[PDB]
RNA sequence: UUAAUUGCGAUAACGAACGAGACCUUAACCUACUAAAUAGUGGUGCUAGCAUUUGCUGGUUAUCCACUUCUUAGAGGGACUA
RNA sequence: GACGGAGCCAGCGAGUCUAACCUUGGCCGAGAGGUCUUGGUAAUCUUGUGAAACUCCGUCGUGCUGGGGAUAGAGCAUUGUAAUUAUUGCUCUUCAACGAGGAAUUCCUAGUAAGCGCAAGUCAUCAGCUUGCGUUGAUUACGUCCCUGCCCUUUGUACACAC
């Protein structure tokens, strides 16, 4: 029947493809990892720390999946957040940029996304059978 | 600096933060006869911490001793299997 | 109702009661009689 | 050609266009089955058209949706409104009227605002205050 | 009953619960008889919802809130405090949730639970004040089932609310233990406590 | 602890400093044929039922 | 789903940088009380030295506790990135260090005392006791102390 | 009686004016008109992936073809308590 | 409910000429931000303004606690001729009152109150303010003149700057 990113449930897809990822052992991580808050507007670092640059790298690739093309900016805009400014009321504040931007760097290398005309990152053919590939088994855990 | 209040303390309960041998066959033998199980039922009841009782719920759910009707996060609820 | 069905002795008559009441300005006006008329209403001396 | 009509569902910034054909029996979101459209209880309030009518009267039929406005819930309530408002356009035009009445019927049975849109919209806002009705506060002393 | 099958596939479970009967959450809206007469026809069963999220309009006559489903009046009366205020999903939630528990405890339909709690704890005599100006009193009076209706379910959702508030109990558990024990009658429930207090209050003030 | 039903049948007007008691003639479900005179709290129609918890007594009228 | 028991070594509050140090409470957030430590620093320090953060700061090992304190006593050593630093280009040597229990006191009594005897309006400011980030003080810090 | 010296009407008053209302703007309806790569949709070319048995999800500016339900407006209709 | 990850949805609008505005994309930087370019005098580009609250998974566990984040120390940046009584932004550390608020008192009757953020105005920089926009969306009257006032009529007045 055939499958797609865009059949299976967004966090049971990325859940796979960050566990497939983490046990591959291959993609990077650039070493400024278990510092860092991935937001000016964070109040601390994540609470896993034993990866979730793999989930951030699974939501990057459904997100280019989906769409056509996207950058850094892009991705700070929908990663960041309210900001708690203590006594001041809340408002955006969007996400680092140098966690995306890696990210997108170790995608290309490992060559899940490339660069793109009209400037951006889009997802490339083997990205996009590899990712296919990760759904229809998400699916069919179920079994 | 007048306050217009009462502030009057409390009991300060001093739920248990890691368990033994006695708090664990106490809970072994102890969260059956519960129709309704939870982290609520296990603080108010045996007097563990709420980490404690996540932990247990899931591990007595690993067993097969309570029942899941739906694990919702934020309120996990259990019943006692027969 | 209830005293007609509770009596004894039926189509009784269930007599009335009977006062003749004299109240003053004051009072009278009080307690929502003669109230107050315009300057050409006075004149009326009839009821309604 | 195959037979072929397309409807919009709305609420209150919200419009779900849904093309509805002659097909197997599929029914997308934006890209994505009936079963993901991510409220997970509004889920249960979008099949109730399918539920109401029987899935029966999807399976000769594709519908296809495409929202865009609004947030979660009117989207949700966009979808549905498309949904039964495509098929009674369908069931219109290719099958006869009986079975258009008896669906309306259901539909509007159930509930009101499957076929029709909720007319409710935004008062605006107005000065000397932080909404339409709400003034800010009154000081005396 | 037969399964249908589709290009997507469509669970059994809302299959089942789609067409062979409409269900709420996953409860049944039939055998939910109300126990007292003059609060039928102003608590709302027999047209059954999949949900308690219907975004009705039933303010802008009088007596229209009396057709909403009582468990969508439920949810409406347990979002508010402020931050609370919207958020009706998270009542939805809690809803579904204590009706959970009322099914695991108190196996009864936990829709006939709450209507019996309704029934229980709803004020039947209150008082209010009458007078002449200064010569002024607290007197009396009937109240409406509207009112009864409205009085129970503000005074359970406040109940549940400040129980569940600075403790580790969950709002859902809660008002579970509040329906459970209005259903019963309890007066250790803060609604038949003060349900209770009016009426005496209204008897002594004859 | 008895209680009475009555079902309302005409409503007479508002009463109360403020507005919020009702006037109702309420006719009983049992023991029909009696039509009494309640003061009433909340929103209330005709057709609607009472539970009086004291059933003998009358509300002064007003008219 | 893990249910270890335990053996009976766990141990309530412990002492460590003359700080009354509690028990029963993760490490990372019970490692805060101590004055100059909080909840980043602390983070860090445990993440390097690669003591889980999953365990209760009772249930560890002297071993594990001093290797924490040599890290915070001397962070830079272990790959800390020299901006996590509260006292970084001091101020008369030009080294980034990071102050701990009673330093933090010791060096802001310092400061205020170096301004104090040049007689610079944030010191002039922190002896008259009021506010010296240029709030209005028409209408704050009334009952200040 | 009305939101309204708004009306029914009564009538040493008659006939008028201002205000109110009418008016203007805006929000809601139009699968009826005009159309529109500065808004879209469908199909057909080129193309990626999964399924392969038709299919599903996508991309594609000089691939064009067709249309206007959604979007934009302009002219109009519609409610007048029928 | 705070936090961390994922999911992920709007609308009202502004924008460079004799200038230097809104800025995508690429690279560097934990961050702020810097730099090389690009598009747009604008339904076309910024901008689907991928807003926030929200939802789902986990951590925490009734402890002034991972609630709350003022008060202070040090450093890194940006705007501007110039920031010293911090312009603002960012990093670490410090981690105060506050345990729902007394006499009193304000706003509000449906897509409204409330919660939630976004644009514009001022603007070199500085929002906790305002003007509007949308997102989630209750309870309770549909009544009365008791308080506070308004309108008309009658009535009394020793008032006319008029209780
Ligand atoms: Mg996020
Ligand atoms: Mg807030
Ligand atoms: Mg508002
Ligand atoms: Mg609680
Ligand atoms: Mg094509
Ligand atoms: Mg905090
Ligand atoms: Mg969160
Ligand atoms: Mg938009
Ligand atoms: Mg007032
Ligand atoms: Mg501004
Ligand atoms: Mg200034
Ligand atoms: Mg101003
Ligand atoms: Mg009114
Ligand atoms: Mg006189
Ligand atoms: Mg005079
Ligand atoms: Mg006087």
């Amino acid at each position: 029947p055939g499958v797609s990113v865009r059949d299976v449930a967004a966090q049971d897809f990325i859940n796979a493809y960050a566990s497939f990822l983490q046990r591959q052992g291959k993609l990077e991580v650039p070493g400024y990892v278990d510092i860092v808050k991935t937001s000016s507007g964070n109040e601390m670092p994540p609470q896993d720390a034993e990866g979730w640059f793999y989930k951030r790298a699974a939501s990057v690739a459904r997100h280019i999946y989906m769409r056509k093309q996207v950058g850094v900016g892009k991705l700070n805009k929908l990663y960041g957040g309210a900001k708690s400014r203590g006594v001041r009321p809340y408002k955006h504040i969007d996400a680092s940029g140098s966690i995306n931007r890696k990210v997108l760097q170790a995608l290309e290398k490992i060559g899940i996304v490339e660069i793109s005309p009209k400037g951006g990152r889009r997802i490339s053919e083997n990205g996009q059978r590899d990712l296919d590939r990760i759904a229809a088994q998400t699916l069919e855990e179920d079994e | 600096k007048k306050k217009w209040s009462k502030k009057s303390m409390k009991d300060r309960a001093q739920h248990a933060v890691i368990l033994d041998q006695e708090k664990y066959d106490r809970i072994l033998k102890e969260v059956p006869t519960y129709r309704y199980v939870s982290v609520s039922v296990l603080v108010d009841r045996l007097k563990i911490g709420g980490s404690l009782a996540r932990i247990a719920l899931r591990h007595l759910e690993k067993e097969g001793i309570i029942k899941p009707i739906s694990k919702h996060s934020k309120q996990a609820i259990y019943t006692r299997a027969t | 109702r209830d005293l007609s069905e509770a009596s004894v002795y039926p189509e009784y008559a269930l007599p009335k009661t009977y006062n003749k009441l004299h109240y003053c300005v004051s009072c009278a006006i009080h307690a929502r009689i003669v109230r107050v008329r315009s300057r050409e209403d006075r004149k009326n001396r009839a009821p309604p | 050609a195959v037979p072929s009509v397309q409807t919009f569902g709305k609420k209150k910034s919200a419009t779900a266009v849904a093309h509805v054909k002659a097909g197997k029996g599929l029914i997308k979101v934006n890209g994505s089955p009936i079963t993901l459209v991510e409220p997970e209880i509004l889920r249960f309030k979008v099949y109730e058209p399918l539920l109401l009518v029987g899935l029966d009267k999807f399976s000769n039929i594709d519908i296809r949706v495409r929202v865009t406005g609004g947030g979660h819930v009117s989207q949700v309530y966009a979808i549905r409104q498309a949904i039964a408002k495509g098929l009674v356009a369908y069931h219109q035009k290719y099958v006869d009227e009986q079975s258009k009445n008896e669906l309306k019927k259901a539909f509007t049975s159930y509930d009101r605002t499957l076929l029709i849109a909720d007319s409710r919209r935004p008062e605006p806002k107005k000065f000397g205050g932080k909404g339409a009705r709400s003034r800010f506060q009154k000081s005396y002393r | 009953f037969t399964p249908v099958v589709l290009a997507t596939p469509i669970p059994e479970e809302v299959q089942q619960a789609q067409t062979e009967i409409k269900l709420f959450n996953k409860w049944s809206f039939e055998e939910v008889e109300v126990k007292d007469a003059s609060l039928v026809d102003y608590v709302q069963v027999r047209q059954p919802i999949f949900v308690a999220h219907t975004a009705g309009r039933y303010a802008n006559k009088r007596f229209r809130k009396a057709q909403c489903p009582i468990i969508e009046r439920l949810t409406n009366s347990l979002m508010m405090n402020g931050r609370n205020n919207g958020k009706k999903l998270k009542a939805v939630r809690i809803i579904k949730h204590t009706l959970d528990i009322i099914n695991v405890l108190t196996d009864q339909n936990p829709i006939q639970v709450v209507v019996d709690a309704i029934t229980n704890t709803g004020p039947r005599e209150d008082t209010t004040r009458v007078g002449g100006g200064g010569a002024a009193r607290r007197q009396a009076v009937d109240v409406s089932p509207l009112r009864r209706v409205n009085q129970a379910i503000a005074l359970l959702t406040i109940g549940a609310r400040e129980a569940a508030f600075r403790n580790i109990k969950t709002i859902a558990e809660t008002l579970a233990e509040e329906l459970i024990n209005a259903a019963k009658g309890s007066s250790t429930s803060y609604a038949i406590k003060k349900k209770d207090e009016l009426e005496r209050v209204a008897k002594s003030n004859r | 602890t008895p209680v009475t039903l009555a079902k309302v049948i005409k409503v007479l007007g508002r009463t109360g400093s403020r507005g919020g008691v009702t006037q109702v003639r309420v006719e009983f479900l049992e023991d029909t044929s009696r039509t009494i005179v309640r003061n009433v709290k909340g929103p209330v129609r005709e057709n609607d039922i009472l539970v009086l918890m004291e059933s003998e007594r009358e509300a002064r009228r007003l008219r | 789903s893990l249910v270890v028991q335990e053996q009976g070594s766990f141990q309530h509050i412990l002492r460590l940088l003359n700080t009354n140090v509690d028990g029963n409470i993760k490490i990372v957030y019970a490692l805060t009380t101590i004055k100059g430590v909080g909840r980043r620093y602390s983070n860090l320090v445990c993440k390097k030295a690669d003591v889980d953060l999953h365990k209760r700061a009772g249930e560890l090992t002297q071993e594990e506790l001093e290797r924490i304190v040599q890290i915070m006593q001397n962070p830079t050593h272990y790959k800390i990135p020299a901006w996590f630093l509260n006292r970084q280009n001091d101020i008369t040597d030009g080294k980034d260090y990071h102050t701990l229990a009673n330093n933090v006191e010791s060096k802001l009594r310092d400061d205020l005392e170096r301004l104090k005897k040049i007689r610079a309006h944030r010191g002039i400011r922190h002896f008259w006791g009021l506010r010296v980030r240029g709030q209005h003080t028409k209408t704050t810090g009334r009952r200040r102390a």
